[PDB]
């Protein structure tokens, strides 16, 4: 569910981007490295409707930490606000048949770049790059059932 | 990464975008396999002489008991399949931001 | 000279054999939309039975997939 929510910072307007950036610059006004920690996630979290522990503070910017510092700078504060701003199980399963056209279990690639080359849209060779192991996330060589959910994951 | 994560996602969204293009026709060539399958098995009917035509309505009362019996053993293998999925499922199983830019802005 | 053979093939004498013409007329048809709905639940248990060898064949790989 990640990579998609980089799909929303890459498409914010530079008009959200502002807003952001203010908001952001104030979220930071007495922090010395700058950046949001536990002190200033504490102040707008309580002073918004909360009173959320401190052992739970680190775990709402650990989940934006790209940076292991505990603190969530602007390029992941973005990814903090897409975050706050899917497709069932159940229906990925009759769509998971559409690609395994032989009917194996499985989606190896030919299956995959054949429904690739079916969107209408023009395709590279390095999108069925990323593409392919961005499921097969063991390097199998086919997207089994549990990994084309994870694949999945909140796609319109 | 050697794409966007925009292009990927815009990807992602349009082979389900067909998928169930491809599943809401594939469930079309099967509601006419159904209907043509229904006019070689219940053929419909058309008319006969009054008693010469009681031999077919008793043809027809011993169809059905032949014909519900039929559906019965196939039921009986879809029902014992969903309680196979179950008992197989069972076991694979086993292995806020509008808020605050109005209070901030 | 079965006993559950002839009564089986009785219950045609006590519910044909014994009226009308015009209630047969009204009759064999309702004895024949019967059958075609009988033979649509049919098919239905069919497609939907070739279905579940699909999902178990893939829940069979994921079994093992994840062992
Ligand atoms: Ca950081
Ligand atoms: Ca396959
Ligand atoms: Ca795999």
């Amino acid at each position: 569910m990640d990579d998609i929510y980089k799909a929303a910072v890459e498409q914010l307007t530079e008009e959200q981007k502002n807003e952001f950036k203010a908001a952001f610059d104030i979220f930071v006004l007495g922090a010395e490295d700058g950046s949001i920690s536990t002190k200033e996630l504490g102040k707008v979290m309580r002073m918004l409707g909360q009173n959320p522990t401190p052992e739970e503070l680190q775990e709402m910017i650990d989940e934006v930490d790209e940076d292991g510092s505990g603190t969530v700078d602007f390029d992941e504060f973005l990814v903090m606000m897409v975050r706050s701003m899917g497709k069932s199980e159940e229906e990925l399963s009759d769509l998971f048949r559409m690609f395994d056209k032989n009917a194996d279990g499985y989606i190896d690639l030919e299956e995959l770049k054949i429904m690739l080359q079916a969107t209408g849209e023009t395709i590279t060779e390095d999108d069925i790059e990323e593409l392919m192991k961005d499921g097969d996330k063991n390097n199998d060589g086919r997207i089994d059932y549990d990994e084309f959910l994870e694949f999945m994951k909140g796609v319109e | 990464s050697k794409i966007s994560a925009s292009r990927k996602l815009q990807l992602k969204t349009l082979l389900l975008q067909i998928a169930k293009q491809e599943l809401e026709r594939e469930a079309e060539e099967r509601r006419g396999e159904k209907g043509r399958a229904l006019s070689t098995r219940a053929q419909p009917l058309e008319l006969l002489g009054f008693a010469e035509l009681q031999d077919l309505a008793r043809q027809l009362h011993a169809r059905v008991d032949k014909v519900d019996e039929e559906r019965y053993d196939i039921e009986a293998k879809v029902t014992k399949n969903i309680t196979e999925i179950a008992d197989l499922t069972q076991k694979i199983f086993d292995l806020s931001a509008d808020a605050m830019m109005q209070a901030l802005l | 000279r079965e006993k559950k053979k002839i009564l089986a093939e009785r219950r045609k004498v006590l519910a044909i054999d014994h009226l009308n013409e015009d209630q047969l007329r009204e009759k064999a048809k309702e004895l024949w939309q019967s059958i075609y709905n009988l033979e649509a639940e049919k098919f239905d248990l069919q497609e939907k039975f070739k279905q579940q060898k699909y999902e178990i064949n893939v829940l069979r790989n994921r079994i093992n997939d994840n062992q």
